[PDB]
């Protein structure tokens, strides 16, 4: 895969752009924080290494073994692990437009 | 005639008085530039 992990960001550049410095010095951790997760994002693939069966194989007298962790690897896969911070986003970014609207208005005023 | 110079030299210098108490240039001076500072962006979450 190695999709939303490996070859996917957010735009920072329109970020920069908007927070006035020390007022928002805490981008200069959201920056580098997510960059701490891009940074284990570089490691950790879905398959690091594919296992030669054939080579097992070759090298063992007996291939049962081989074939039987061959078929024991195939039986497990390991779905994508729960999640329980989207309802806390959510409520944030809720509150987050909430607050928006009434400093629109407040603006607009 | 003491009395009236009396009375008309200090209704004349009270008349001198509220002359000079409207002599004044009034300056508007009044910066605005304490308005380049006054707004304040809105705080994000962090």
């Amino acid at each position: 895969a190695s999709k939303r992990i490996a070859r996917s960001s957010i735009d920072w550049a329109k970020m920069a752009e908007s927070v006035p410095e020390s007022q928002k010095a805490m981008y200069n951790q959201f920056k580098a924080k997510s960059d701490g997760y891009i940074r284990k994002a570089l490691s950790y693939p879905e398959q690091p290494s594919p296992i030669n069966w054939e080579h097992y194989r070759k090298s063992l007298t007996n291939p049962a073994m081989v074939d039987a962790f061959k078929k024991q690897y195939e039986a497990l896969k390991v779905p994508y692990p729960e999640d329980k911070v989207s309802s806390q986003i959510d409520a944030q970014e809720a509150e987050a437009k909430k607050e928006i609207t009434k400093f629109i208005q407040e603006s607009r005023g | 005639p003491w009395i009236m110079v009396f009375l008309v030299s200090m209704a004349l210098l009270w008349a001198i008085m509220t002359m000079v108490f409207f002599l004044y240039q009034p300056r508007s001076v009044s910066s605005a530039k304490g308005f380049s500072d006054r707004t304040v962006y809105l705080n994000w979450k962090w």
